């Protein structure tokens, strides 16, 4: 029998069976990637006119240098992006969906694969160490569920009669599983064997 | 009255002599208008009446009891404000003068306060764009009151070019507006919101959010507030914020019908940088009012979380936020300008140089404040406490109540992100108490007759000078035991919240 | 901006190729070098090289100093001690 | 002969603090 | 001499690039002092061929230069109004610093791995250890430029630095 | 009654202490009469007002019913609701009888300010104190997280030469991780409207939710008591805090985490506790067996304390989490007897060592027989009580907390078994190297343990033995406040 672990994730619509018509995943990291070249490129040498018009002011100079991209930033940058939709669409067609683990995937390879480009003279561990603390911050991004939780909020369930707004009664029993939002004062005994198992307590000692 | 008494003072102050006496007192005319200006207008305004939403003026203005909370929280903080330049907040002249030096100082901020309460009423886009310039313009007049400093003359420059850049995003977004319905009025407006764009209301708020300072505009303000006179800062830091988002919470109240969640998404791309720009801002800072504008954009994006959200939970959120926050900011620079009196006189390494405008500047200038002052560094202690948000002081209850109409929304990372960005500002937070207060005992014999304060005279060696002017010491006592006794009429407080409407109604 | 951005490795460095374009007995020229002695400079040379010096790093030297200077290591000291940058257009900063 | 205890290390890198060969002063 | 030139190449170009682009003003005195010093180094070692360990002395020099210079300034004062003399020196120490670690010479831990087994193997043969003297005679000063790929100063460096940590006098 | 007399007369004595030392700051430049022999008067008024508190909670112990099901002595008073149990009403009392100790501890070992220090010891003694008597959630985070504000500055203030370090140590690690709990009773009050401890007691959550808002509370818990990882702050913050301030953070708020389960996790979560037991078995058996070993090779003599409280924190968490009543008694007697050892050992340690040599070095100091005799008998023997010598509550807790995990997970809970080896190992050896050999020849012959600090002493050693050999006073009380703590059906 399986083990039975706490399972804290939040609540998202599941797609039936059959559903989820896939994304193509090279045609959407195309328009990433090429839009992404031609803006830094474009932008890259938009600046290089500011530079020329004005060379011996500081404060512009100042302003430039920041904003300023080298070589391998302005290849790496839209290579690492491009990686990024293209891995994050191929993952999600993989899952039938899009799991915290495919985003942690696809963004650490992303960011790996952008480092060892624009980042060449720093060791590999130091590289391998940035991608694995940008891929689980997008991982924690999904699993939060992006900006905001949408359809699964304890507002959109409250307008939904799905909260908890009617109360309680322990009279009442239901044979499916509650809500997520939902708080009930009687459960049904079997759903506590589905979730915890016999043993220690449950049924049996 | 706002406008009436205007006048009569504009005129008044251009016959009578210019000495600092006649400015002070022309300061506490001004003291006594906007008293009267809250005493009618608490007269004829009541919450009850309001519920419903009247317009005025042939519908260009439209006040209900969310709109009326905010003008008397503007009309009560101006009060205070005006306190600080119509009495003593040191008792020394080369300290105080400054104060008393411009005469259009009175006259500047009762042009900004007609600004101020006017804006949350705007009910057309022609008064919309008419009274965001009325607003900015004065905060311009008042960055460059001191015309004969150079840092304040350099922060209305930087203050008029980008405030004039987010006027124009305003204005393009209301002539898009016009162009696509042909209609001004924002309720004729309302009739059209499921067909008009609504990304052109969000290009509305960002011009709003270019004038909050919020992320990635943060930038112009941080430097601003550090290089304006602090008397400056106290003000232009704080109010442009009470009407602004009080309007943007209007605004985001009409986009939430249509329910896009696109532009939900964008606006929540925007706190979640501000966020992490507040907190990670102010760890490297040596400068107290820079520190301080970093928790300015800090505390902008907890508001903007419950504006965003924009619920019942939200009203009662951000109605208390707004209040309890702008007593904290208004406790804090009161004890920055009293604080001036302790500070070591020379009789040397990095060239230190302060000015009469700042002359607390950094924040080991605050040092041995425990010693010099107890009870003013417990006062401090108990503000910059509920900054950080820790229970039960005014601050934590702000905090609870963000998170409540945020989480009720689903907005799970933003309600993370900000206990995350808590957790992180607070190590800026505890480094001003570790400088008021960690050295005592290893400095608490010591010889120091070098103070500011003791270059003051004694009248007769037999009576008792108290070191701190009367006006000034009741307020700081007043807010601090406010700030900290705030649980025993909490509940009462809520309550009144739970009143105010914003078309509720069942 | 308006700070110096001057070490005292720099200020000798150039002050040195100053020197070394005048006809001086010796080229090794260190702090220590005297005007009159080491390098041979009279009144009218020595004040050649100071106007020399003046230009090379926009400095100008006090008449008082100037008659008194005996070492190039003097003349790092008031460099580095008085150069400060020319003040700029009241748009070359903040723009 | 004398030989030292285990996990003992033959190098070891603290910053400034000195090092020394390590000396089992029971032995002494 | 091939990577010599190769690097004095890296340094004209950061020199060009930073009049485009108007970059730091002080990298501006720092490249301009290197070019300096190394028109002073070509003059003295003519005909003798330029290996980049000649150079990596040269920027070892400046380097402790406005070390010493910078640690005078950083405890009695600068002299300018804006007292940042001190700091300009350990400024310029980064720019110098830059361009020493991209030589294709061994950093600090590849030459310390090849001492520290000379220090320690001094002091169990001997006892005690009073003068690093006694540690430079068991270096081979002739052949480490391939088989260590130091410069003659750094090889001092390292034995002076191991010195203090190990002398048990 | 309690909660009411109980706030304003520590207000009156807060103020009170006030307006008697702070008359004379307006350049008077005088030299007082309250301001000799170390504020003597300030200090002793504030040391009346700790034992008074104690009175306060007796009057209420008097007519406790330990035979009654539910809350008693229920109060409203600023609009919250207050009530106690057999489980609070122990705590409480703990909580008030360290007040006295944590003043008298540093009745003359202070630079100076002794009127600050006494105030914000009875300040963060009621703040604890009121912990165990709130009766909702909301409640519970204010007065958990209020004692950082006084504490932050008990320790920047008072504190040792890296006090610093200290200071934001335990603002950081505490406030940070309490977030997380406060967004779990946020939720709640979202769903449920409400936070009252009865009414979220009889509502049943979704599975995944109730596994969300679990780990929100189990992080704020774990990071006080402390568990591994998060336990790093605790060492740092001991070894630099004042004397009081160690000895109110080992006797109460340490004791706050295993309330917290008691009232934040079992009567409300307690299917997903249940699921969430072999992970906290998992977390608190590594973080008894790892603190155990670390101790072993520390240098700092308030830094292996500091290391053995975590070790039987970890069994106090393992009894806590035992779904019956063997280990829920023994984790709460075990919570009792740390309370009075642990700020013992700080004593002897970090007050009495520290007050003569002002070094904490472990190799400065052996054979202390020789010269401090009723030193070395105290020291011996609350080594014993710490090792859970039979006779002592220590063992009393240690033992039905083992055998409670045994109950609960025989494979897993056999493991708990290895504090009794471990905890020996490194106390045995501290304890036989301070009397062991010669006396040190680092030290000056000084004087002996003085009439205060065997005060101290003795009366941190009277309750745990005393407990330890008749703990059916502690039993009796406890009965049925922790039989409602169960979840099982057995069928
Ligand atoms: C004749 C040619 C005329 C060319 C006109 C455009 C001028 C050159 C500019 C380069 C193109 C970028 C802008 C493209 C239009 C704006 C984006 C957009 O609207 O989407 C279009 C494109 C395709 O998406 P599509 O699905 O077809 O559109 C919806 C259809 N229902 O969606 C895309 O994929 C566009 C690529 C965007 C991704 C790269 C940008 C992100 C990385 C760079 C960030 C730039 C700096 C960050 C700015 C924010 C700072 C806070
Ligand atoms: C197309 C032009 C480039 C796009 C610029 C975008 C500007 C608006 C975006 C919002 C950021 C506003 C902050 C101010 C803008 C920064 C201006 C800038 O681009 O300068 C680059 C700056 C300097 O870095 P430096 O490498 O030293 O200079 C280059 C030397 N050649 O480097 C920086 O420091 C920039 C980073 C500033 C900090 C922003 C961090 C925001 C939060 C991001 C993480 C969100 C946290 C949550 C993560 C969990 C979710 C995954
Ligand atoms: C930098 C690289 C370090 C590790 C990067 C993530 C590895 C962890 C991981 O989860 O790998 C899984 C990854 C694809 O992720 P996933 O969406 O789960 O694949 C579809 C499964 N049906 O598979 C990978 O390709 C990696
Ligand atoms: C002067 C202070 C006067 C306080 C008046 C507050 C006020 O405006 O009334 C309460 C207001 C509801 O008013 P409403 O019901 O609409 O109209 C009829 C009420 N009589 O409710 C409100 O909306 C008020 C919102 C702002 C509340 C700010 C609280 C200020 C706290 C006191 C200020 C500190 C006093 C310092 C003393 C210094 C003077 C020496
Ligand atoms: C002189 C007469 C005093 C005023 C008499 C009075 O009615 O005060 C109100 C209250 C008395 O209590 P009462 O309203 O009758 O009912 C209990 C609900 N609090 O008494 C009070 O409200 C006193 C409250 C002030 C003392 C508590 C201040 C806060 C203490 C820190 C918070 C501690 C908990 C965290
Ligand atoms: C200072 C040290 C202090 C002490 C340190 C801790 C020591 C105790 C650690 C071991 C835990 C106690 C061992 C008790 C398990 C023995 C119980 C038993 O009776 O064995 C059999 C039992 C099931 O009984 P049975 O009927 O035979 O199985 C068929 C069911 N139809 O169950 C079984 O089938 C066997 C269960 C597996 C036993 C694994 C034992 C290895 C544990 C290693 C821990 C990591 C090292
Ligand atoms: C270093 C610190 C200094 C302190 C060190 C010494 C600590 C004090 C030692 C005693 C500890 C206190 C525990 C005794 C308190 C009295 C407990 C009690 O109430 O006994 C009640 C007992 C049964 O109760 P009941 O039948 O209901 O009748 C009484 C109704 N009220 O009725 C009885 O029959 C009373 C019987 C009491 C017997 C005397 C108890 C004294 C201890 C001797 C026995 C200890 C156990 C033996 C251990 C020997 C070694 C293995
Ligand atoms: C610590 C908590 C971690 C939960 C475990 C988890 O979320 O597990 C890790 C997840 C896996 O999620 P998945 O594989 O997409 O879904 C699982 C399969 N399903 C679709 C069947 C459910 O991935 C990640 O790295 C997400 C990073 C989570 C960081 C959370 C930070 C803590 C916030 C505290 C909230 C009060
Ligand atoms: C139960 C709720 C109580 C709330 C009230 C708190 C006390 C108010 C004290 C104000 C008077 C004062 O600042 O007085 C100062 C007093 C006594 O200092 P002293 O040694 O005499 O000063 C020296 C004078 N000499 C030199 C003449 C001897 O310091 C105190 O009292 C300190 C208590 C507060 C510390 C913790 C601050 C936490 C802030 C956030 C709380 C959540």
């Amino acid at each position: 029998e399986q083990f039975h672990l706490p399972q804290p994730f939040w609540p998202t619509t599941k797609t039936k069976e059959g559903e989820y018509v896939p994304k193509d995943s090279i045609r959407e990291a195309s328009k990433v990637f090429i839009g992404s070249g031609v803006l830094l490129g474009g932008m890259h040498f938009r600046r290089l006119m500011q530079y020329k018009k004005g060379s011996a002011r500081p404060g512009l100079a100042k302003y430039l240098n920041l904003f300023s991209l080298s070589k391998s930033q302005l290849i790496g940058f839209p290579v690492a992006l491009g990686a990024f939709s293209f891995l994050s669409h191929s993952f999600a067609n993989l899952q039938e969906g899009q799991t915290a683990t495919g985003e942690f995937a696809a963004s650490s390879i992303a960011s790996l694969i952008g480092l060892s480009i624009f980042r060449t003279k720093k060791p590999l561990s130091s590289n391998v160490a940035i991608a694995v603390g940008m891929g689980s911050l997008f991982g924690f991004l999904t699993w939060a569920g992006n900006f905001n939780l949408g359809d699964n909020s304890y507002r959109a369930a409250l307008e939904a009669g799905n909260g908890n707004e009617g109360g309680f009664d322990n009279k009442v029993i239901k044979t499916e599983r509650q809500g997520f939002w939902e708080g009930v004062y009687r459960r049904p005994l079997s759903q506590t064997v589905e979730d915890l198992g016999e043993g220690r307590g449950i049924i049996t000692q | 009255m706002l406008f009436t008494s205007l006048l009569l003072i504009i005129v008044y102050g251009s016959l009578v002599n210019k000495s600092h006496l006649l400015t002070k007192l022309i300061n506490r005319l001004g003291l006594i208008i906007i008293i009267y200006t809250l005493l009618i207008h608490l007269n004829i305004n009541t919450l009850e009446n309001l519920s419903i939403g009247i317009n005025m003026f042939n519908n260009l203005l439209l006040i209900n009891s969310f709109n009326n909370t905010i003008i008397e929280l503007i009309l009560i903080i101006c009060i205070l404000y005006v306190l600080l330049i119509s009495f003593n907040i040191t008792g020394l002249s080369i300290i105080d003068n400054l104060n008393y030096s411009k005469r259009t100082f009175i006259v500047i901020v009762l042009f900004n306060i007609i600004g101020l309460t006017l804006l949350p009423l705007v009910n057309d886009i022609m008064i919309l764009f008419i009274i965001i310039e009325l607003q900015s313009y004065s905060l311009y007049l008042l960055t460059a009151i001191f015309n004969e400093s150079h840092n304040s003359t350099k922060s209305a420059l930087y203050y008029f070019i980008v405030g004039s850049i987010a006027s124009f995003i305003i204005l393009d977004a209301t002539v898009s507006i016009y162009d696509d319905l042909g209609l001004t009025n924002i309720q004729y407006i309302l009739m059209y919101i499921d067909k008009l764009e609504i990304f052109d209301l969000l290009c509305l708020l960002f011009g709003l959010f270019i004038k909050i300072g919020l992320a990635p505009f943060y930038s112009y303000s941080i430097t601003i507030y550090s290089l304006s006179p602090t008397i400056i800062t106290n003000y232009i830091s704080l109010m442009p914020k009470l009407s602004i988002l009080t309007l943007i919470y209007i605004i985001m109240h009409y986009i939430n019908i249509v329910n896009n969640t696109d532009l939900n998404y964008v606006i929540s791309f925007l706190i979640l940088i501000s966020m992490f720009i507040g907190s990670f801002g102010g760890l490297n800072v040596i400068r107290i009012k820079t520190l301080l504008a970093y928790s300015s954009l800090l505390n902008v994006s907890y508001m903007l979380l419950a504006i965003l959200s924009n619920s019942n939970e939200s009203i009662i959120a951000y109605i208390y936020y707004i209040i309890q926050y702008s007593l904290t900011h208004i406790n804090i620079f009161s004890i920055i300008l009293v604080i001036s009196i302790y500070l070591p006189i020379m009789n040397n390494m990095l060239n230190v140089m302060i000015t009469k405008y700042s002359p607390i500047e950094y924040i080991n200038q605050l040092k041995n404040l425990f010693i010099n002052n107890i009870f003013i560094a417990i006062a401090l202690c108990i503000s910059i406490f509920s900054l950080i948000g820790i229970p039960p002081l005014t601050g934590f209850y702000g905090k609870y109540l963000v998170l409540i109409s945020g989480l009720n929304n689903g907005y799970v990372l933003l309600s993370i992100v900000l206990i995350i960005a808590s957790s992180i500002s607070t190590v800026y937070y505890a480094t001003i108490l570790k400088v008021l207060s960690f050295d005592t005992l290893s400095f608490k014999d010591i010889i120091s007759n070098n103070l500011i304060i003791n270059t003051s005279p004694e009248n007769n060696n037999n009576e008792i000078k108290p070191e701190i002017s009367n006006v000034i010491s009741y307020v700081i006592s007043s807010l601090t035991l406010i700030i900290l006794l705030i649980i025993i009429q909490y509940e009462n407080i809520v309550k009144g919240a739970y009143l105010v409407l914003l078309y509720n109604w069942v | 901006q308006s700070a110096s951005t001057l070490t005292k490795e720099d200020v000798l460095t150039r002050s040195v190729s100053v020197l070394r374009g005048f006809e001086v007995k010796t080229k090794d020229i260190d702090l220590q070098t005297t005007f009159v002695q080491d390098l041979g400079m009279d009144s009218l040379d020595l004040n050649d090289a100071l106007v020399a010096l003046e230009e090379e790093f926009d400095v100008v030297f006090d008449d008082k100093t100037a008659n008194e200077i005996k070492t190039v290591g003097e003349v790092v000291d008031f460099v580095l001690a008085n150069y400060l940058p020319t003040e700029q257009s009241i748009n070359h900063t903040i723009r | 002969k004398s030989f030292l205890p285990h996990f003992i290390p033959k190098n070891y890198s603290y910053g400034d603090y000195p090092r020394l060969k390590p000396e089992n002063l029971q032995k002494r | 001499s091939s990577a010599y030139d190769e690097a004095l190449a890296t340094i004209r170009n950061d020199l060009k690039l930073n009049f485009r682009f108007k970059a730091d003003v002080l990298e501006k005195n720092v490249i301009r002092s290197i070019l300096a010093e190394t028109k002073n180094l070509e003059i003295d070692n003519k005909d003798k061929d330029l290996d980049e360990f000649k150079l990596y002395d040269l920027l070892s020099k400046m380097i402790k230069q406005r070390q010493d210079s910078a640690a005078i300034y950083l405890k009695e004062g600068s002299p300018d109004r804006f007292r940042q003399t001190g700091w300009n020196e350990l400024r310029e120490v980064d720019y110098i610093t830059k361009y020493l670690e991209a030589l294709p010479v061994a950093s600090a831990e590849e030459i310390e791995a090849k001492v520290e087994p000379i220090v320690q193997s001094v002091l169990e043969e001997e006892g005690e250890l009073k003068s690093p003297k006694e540690i430079f005679s068991r270096i081979p000063w002739k052949v480490v430029n391939q088989d260590w790929q130091a410069s003659e100063g750094a090889v001092k460096n390292t034995v002076l630095r191991l010195y203090n940590l190990y002398k048990t006098d | 009654m309690l909660v009411q007399n109980l706030i304003i007369f520590n207000i009156i004595g807060i103020v009170l202490l006030v307006l008697l030392n702070n008359n004379n700051n307006g350049i008077l430049n005088k030299k007082s009469l309250l301001t000799i022999k170390n504020e003597l008067k300030l200090k002793q008024i504030g040391l009346i007002i700790s034992i008074i508190n104690i009175l306060i909670i007796i009057e209420n112990w008097i007519g406790f019913n330990s035979n009654y099901y539910g809350f008693q002595n229920i109060e409203r008073f600023l609009n919250i609701y207050w009530g106690i149990d057999g489980i609070s009403l122990l705590l409480v009392l703990l909580t008030l009888i360290l007040g006295p100790i944590a003043i008298l501890s540093n009745w003359k070992n202070l630079k100076g300010y002794y009127t600050y220090y006494v105030i914000s010891i009875n300040m963060l003694v009621i703040l604890m104190a009121l912990n165990f008597i709130c009766l909702d959630l909301v409640s519970f985070y204010i007065l958990f997280e209020s004692t950082l504000a006084p504490l932050f500055l008990l320790i920047g203030i008072y504190g040792a030469n890296n006090k610093n370090k200290a200071a934001y140590y335990v603002l950081i690690y505490t406030l940070a991780s309490s977030l997380f709990m406060l967004l779990s009773i946020v939720i709640y009050y979202i769903i449920i409207n409400s936070t009252d401890y009865i009414y979220i007691n009889n509502i049943i959550l979704s599975i995944n939710l109730q596994s969300l808002l679990f780990i929100g509370i189990i992080i704020g818990i774990a990071v006080k008591t402390p568990l591994m990882p998060v336990h790093t702050w605790l060492p740092t913050v001991h070894s630099e805090s004042p004397l009081g301030g160690s000895i109110l953070l080992a006797g109460v708020i340490l004791k706050l985490a295993i309330y917290g389960v008691i009232r934040l996790l079992l009567p409300n979560l307690s299917e997903i506790s249940m699921m969430f037991t072999p992970i906290i078995y998992i977390i608190s058996i590594l973080t008894l067996i790892y603190s155990s070993l670390i101790t072993l090779k520390q240098t700092d003599l308030k830094v292996i304390i500091a290391y053995s409280s975590i070790s039987h924190l970890a069994v106090c968490m393992i009894g806590i989490f035992a779904n019956n009543l063997i280990g829920i008694n023994g984790s709460l007697i075990l919570c009792l007897a740390h309370g009075f050892v642990s700020p013992a050992l700080f004593i002897l340690v970090g007050g009495i060592l520290y007050d003569r040599y002002h070094n904490r070095l472990i190799n400065y100091y052996q054979g202390l027989s020789t010269f401090m005799p009723i030193f070395s008998i105290y020291l011996v023997v609350f080594s014993f009580c710490n090792t859970g010598t039979p006779l002592s509550g220590n063992f009393v807790g240690e033992f039905l907390s083992i055998t409670g995990a045994v109950i609960r997970h025989p494979i897993i809970g056999s493991l708990t078994a290895a504090s009794v080896l471990l905890s020996a190992c490194y106390q045995m050896k501290l304890t036989n190297r301070l009397t062991g050999s010669v006396f040190s020849q680092y030290l000056h012959i000084t004087n002996d343990v003085t009439n205060r600090e065997i005060f101290l002493l003795n009366w941190l050693l009277i309750p745990t033995i005393i407990i330890g050999i008749y703990p059916s006073f502690v039993t009796n009380i406890l009965n049925l406040a922790s039989s409602t703590l169960i979840y099982s059906v057995l069928i």
